């Protein structure tokens, strides 16, 4: 049971800093490097630097010097990454990952970034938390029809969308949110059904948005 | 910095088919190249370290080879769980860098989208904003073009779209596009049209409605 | 010693923060050019059918050649 357990999701304003923690267990903390790696939405992995928990030595890509600080607390086996002067562009999942080999052992005794934390989501925005407005998607009006809900203007991610309290799952598509220029997200969730069932069966989307404590049901009328 | 180029960016292959992924370094990194796998919403997972050494827990169908500048990740036969994004990573030069990734997706027969258009709700209209939604349902391949038209005027810069991950049952994609206008601008016009172009359609498909007659 | 425009001299490699240059170990590993390598490369040893023409130095890998039967 080698594990890396990271701190929870965070929201930050532009200009602030964020400190993510990475708690290790199941091995000697001091014997492996910790690496930090980030991934902005729909983007690739970007290495942020690394730390030798034994000597407290660090190194960061030039693009991140000043902004990134890697520290550790050995007595509790946890490493930290602090990122300052946050921008929109810093919105990402942040991962810690160990790797073996430092100093004179680095070339010959390295076995990859073998265990990773679960990741910490950091959203950088000046928006404040807001639950969605939920609007019906219906045609004025094929053998099959589409129905949906537009889940508009919310912050932050995520939103959960249910249909008929979970009873309906076939032909459901809940799309990735888009970030609008307002700074709020918007998503749609659709379902195709036998258009014969439109007279005799009701269709309700259940929209859960935990960060705002909002839970909304919308009956979609054809 | 060492630049790691993974080309092609997307590989379309069938389950039970061989996959060969390419990673090329801007200059020789000898054997100091690792391979990682990442599924959507999961942490990356180490596959191969130092070019050709399979990591613990990784099934024997994965193998890496190459040295210097040209490296290959081979998946001898694709399993459903192998469709994912793959990244190479060099460790010989300061600072460590990743490649831009290669997505391996499921090849299946061409499937044309089912297209639907939705008017803004009376509910939303009360608020002063109108959203018009165009749905492209269950298509393959992923490449599709949606173009908005308002009174036959081609739209630009006032819409956004997103695409689902490839469907686990039928391997298709779906796309949602949202045209946003102010209520004032919306009520200025009659015909709202969504035109879609896709390999599965011999001609583009247009779905539309007339405002207020809806 | 300090890197020059991000680079360390032949026969050296760069440190783990990109701030320092460290000498290769003579006869063990090498570095041929101004570099940002995190370690020196291990010297090649000749295989039995080959003679050593010049030894590995911190700036130059071993040069090996077949004996009287090239190549
Ligand atoms: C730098 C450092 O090691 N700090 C703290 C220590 O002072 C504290 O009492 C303990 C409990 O959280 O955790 C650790
Ligand atoms: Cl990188």
């Amino acid at each position: 049971q080698v594990q890396l357990v990271q701190s929870g999701a965070e929201m930050k304003k532009p200009g602030a800093s964020v400190k993510v923690s990475c708690k290790t267990s199941g091995y000697t903390f001091t014997n492996y490097k910790i690496n930090w790696v980030r991934q902005a939405p729909g983007q690739g992995l970007e290495w942020m630097g690394w730390m030798n928990p034994d000597t407290d030595s660090t190194g960061y890509p030039q693009k991140f010097q000043g902004r990134v600080t890697m520290t550790r607390n050995t007595s509790i086996s946890t490493a930290y990454m602090e990122l300052s002067s946050l921008r929109s562009e810093d919105t990402a999942v942040y991962y810690c990952a160990r790797s073996y080999g430092s100093g004179s052992y680095y070339r010959d005794y390295y076995y990859g970034m073998d265990v990773w934390g679960q990741g910490t989501t950091v959203t950088v925005s000046s928006a404040s938390t807001k639950g969605p407005s939920v609007f019906p998607l219906a045609p004025c009006s094929e053998s099959t029809a589409a129905l949906g809900c537009l889940v508009k203007d919310y912050f932050p991610e995520p939103v959960t969308v249910s249909w008929n309290s979970g009873a309906l799952t076939s032909g459901v598509h809940t799309f990735p949110a888009v970030l609008q220029s307002s700074g709020l997200y918007s998503l749609s969730s659709v379902v195709t059904v036998p258009s014969s069932s439109l007279g005799t069966k009701t269709y309700t989307c259940n929209v859960d948005h935990k960060p705002s404590n909002t839970k909304v049901d919308k009956r979609v009328e054809s | 910095e060492i630049v790691l180029t993974q080309s092609p960016a997307t590989l379309s292959l069938s389950p039970g088919e061989r996959a060969t992924l390419s990673c090329r370094a801007s200059q020789s990194v000898s054997s100091y190249l690792a391979w990682y796998q990442q599924k959507p919403g999961q942490a990356p997972r180490l596959l191969i370290y130092d070019a050709s050494n399979r990591a613990t827990g990784i099934p024997a169908r994965f193998s890496g080879s190459g040295s210097g500048t040209d490296f290959t990740l081979t998946i001898s036969s694709l399993e459903p769980e192998d469709f994912a994004v793959y990244y190479c990573q060099q460790r010989s030069n300061w600072p460590l860098t990743f490649g831009g990734g290669t997505k391996v997706e499921i090849k299946r027969t061409v499937a044309a989208p089912s297209v639907f258009i939705f008017p803004p709700s009376d509910e939303q209209l009360k608020s002063g904003t109108a959203s018009v939604v165009c749905l492209l349902n269950n298509f393959y391949p992923r490449e599709a073009k949606v173009q908005w038209k308002v009174d036959n005027a081609l739209q630009s810069g006032n819409s956004q779209e997103s695409v689902t991950e490839q469907d686990s049952k039928d391997s298709t994609y779906s796309l949602s596009s949202t045209l946003t206008l102010s209520k004032a601008d919306y009520e200025k016009h009659k015909v709202y049209a969504c035109e879609v172009t896709h390999q599965g359609l011999s001609s583009p498909v247009t779905k539309s409605f007339n405002r207020g007659e809806c | 010693s300090s890197p020059s425009e991000g680079l360390c001299p032949p026969g050296h490699h760069i440190s783990e923060d990109g701030r320092d240059c460290i000498s290769c170990k003579y006869g063990q590993d090498y570095s041929t050019h101004w570099n940002d390598l995190l370690f020196c490369l291990r010297c090649t040893r000749c295989d039995s059918g080959e003679v050593e023409l010049s030894p590995c130095t911190t700036t130059r890998n071993t040069v090996c050649q077949c004996e009287e039967g090239t190549f």
